[PDB]
């Protein structure tokens, strides 16, 4: 359209060093993942899925989660920073 | 009684009204196909109702008492803009004189105003930060009543939620039509459900509003969470009130395994708009005819339950000869169920109840209503003619009071 965009991918295992910025993700898998010193800044995730998912010092500053369920996850809210929810569902930790 | 009766009769939406009003409604005005009488209004200059009354009862006094009743289905708000945006969606105001039912973020609210500038307003309160609502998308009775001489007061589900006061006004000249739309709202894809509109000559007291509550409640029709007809051959998701921080699930298929209660059932979460538990959660249950000879589910309606595991379609079933008390429930594959209960008579009152379903055996004799029990920390579904006993003579909240609940847009939660 007018933004940069990602949509129906499955990630199956790790990711590491890399800050990814102004990305729409649509529809995309986060399963088994780990994530190591990630930082998502100003994103969009639309009717994505979080799963058994590990965090060591990731962020996602200024992102808008929508329709996106996270189960089994280690999400805190110090890792969301001035952040939004939009029909989001939590599965517990 | 009423002056108004607006009701849905042959293809048409009617009051019954001696004065016999004449309706016009717009093109875009929906009706459910298995309940007409339930109205769906949009943000749409169509989708609008109007009443215009004969001009004998038109409220033109200062000492006239009257009511009005109806049941609403709001919702749950989704948006920013919907916050501290009030919005009318029943209106009899000539010149600001008159009255109106309006909505707003977690509110429903009257205002009563006068020919004189003085108005007066009653206001029923919701939350949408809170785990489980009785008022969040699902049909609750609104009654609202005046007297001239001390107050006005809104009543939901039959309960007092307020009063204020009206005796500083004021004749009160209304309009000479009802208008059922939503005016002034700033959320595009908005809408209400409404049904069963009357207009009352009189101030009702406690009792005939409790009367009105039970009668229109149709009591002998079981209902979903929601407040609709329960449905044959429709997915629902299951709620357990004695224990709502879990959900169904089955650890394995067949004799074998068992349905269980799991735990912790999550949340949803809108920011600044709502935080709930998660509805749409673990096994989702069909409700099979046993007789096929309509798709509304009735008081003593003897039916199978089927059970999605993994996609596929089961069925509940149990020994009711195995040892104990209880006797735990599994997911039998259906053309292997052999000669096991899983024949359930389903319950809406005795009267009413929560405890929904009544496990038998092929043979007349009750297993028991369907709730769940502990063993070794594991809360297992199981039937038990306990449930049966505690249900005489009382009315309390059991492990096999039950809510069923389909995926619907007023909820708007990811089905998953
Ligand atoms: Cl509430
Ligand atoms: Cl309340
Ligand atoms: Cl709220
Ligand atoms: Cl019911
Ligand atoms: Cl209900
Ligand atoms: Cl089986
Ligand atoms: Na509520
Ligand atoms: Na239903």
């Amino acid at each position: 359209v007018e933004r940069d965009k990602y949509a129906n991918f499955t990630i199956n295992f790790t990711m590491e060093n890399q800050i990814h910025t102004g990305m729409e993700y649509d529809n995309g898998r986060f399963i088994g993942v780990k994530f190591k010193s990630v930082t998502f800044k100003d994103s969009v995730f639309k009717s994505c899925t979080f799963e058994d998912v590990t965090s060591v010092n990731t962020y996602f500053k200024n992102c808008t989660f929508i329709d996106t369920v996270f189960d089994n996850t280690d999400f805190e809210p110090y890792k969301f920073i001035d952040s939004e929810f939009k029909n989001c569902s939590f599965f517990h930790n | 009684t009423s002056i108004l009766n607006l009701r849905y009769e042959s293809n048409h939406l009617i009051d019954l009204s001696r004065y016999a009003s004449k309706i016009n409604i717009g093109s875009k005005v929906n009706f459910d196909p298995i309940d007409k009488n339930q109205i769906q209004l949009f943000n749409l200059e169509s989708s609008k109702i109007e009443v215009i009354l004969k001009n004998a009862i038109v409220y033109n006094s200062m000492y006239e008492n009257f009511s009005t009743s109806f049941w609403i289905r709001i919702p749950k708000y989704f948006n920013s803009i919907s916050l501290n945006n009030e919005y009318t969606i029943i209106n009899c105001m000539e010149n600001n004189s008159g009255w109106k039912v309006s909505l707003n973020y977690g509110e429903i609210i009257w205002t009563l105003q006068d020919t004189q500038e003085i108005k007066q307003r009653v206001v029923f309160k919701y939350s949408q930060m809170i785990n489980i609502s009785d008022y969040i998308n699902r049909w609750i009775f609104v009654t609202i009543t005046n007297n001239r001489l001390n107050n006005s007061k809104i009543y939901i589900n039959g309960r007092l939620i307020d009063q204020k006061p009206i005796s500083n006004l004021g004749n009160i000249h209304a309009s000479n039509n009802i208008m059922f739309k939503l005016d002034g709202c700033r959320d595009t894809h908005r809408y209400i459900w409404i049904k069963y509109f009357n207009l009352f000559d009189k101030e009702l007291n406690e009792k005939e509003i409790k009367d009105l509550y039970d009668n229109q409640s149709n009591s002998g029709i079981l209902k979903d969470f929601w407040g609709d007809y329960l449905q044959y051959d429709k997915p629902y998701y299951m709620l357990n009130l004695y224990d709502p921080n879990k959900y169904v699930d089955v650890n394995n298929v067949g004799i074998r395994g068992y349905m269980y209660l799991k735990g912790p059932r999550g949340s949803v979460m809108t920011t600044n708009i709502y935080l709930n538990s998660s509805l749409y959660r673990g096994t989702k249950f069909i409700i099979k005819k046993y007789a096929s000879g309509d798709n509304i589910v009735r008081n003593n309606d003897r039916v199978y339950i089927n059970v999605v595991v993994k996609n596929k379609e089961y069925r509940l079933a149990t020994n009711a000869s195995q040892a104990g008390v209880e006797k735990i429930l599994s997911a039998l594959e259906i053309p292997d169920v052999g000669n096991l209960s899983q024949v359930v008579v389903m319950k809406s009152k005795n009267i009413t109840n929560k405890c929904k379903m009544n496990l038998q055996d092929n043979n007349g004799n009750d297993i028991g209503f369907i709730g769940f029990h502990q063993f070794n920390n594991i809360a297992k579904l199981v039937a038990s003619n306990w449930y049966n006993r505690q249900i005489e003579r009382s009315s309390r909240t059991l492990g096999c009071s039950w809510e069923f609940i389909p995926v619907d847009d007023g909820w708007g939660e990811r089905p998953l």
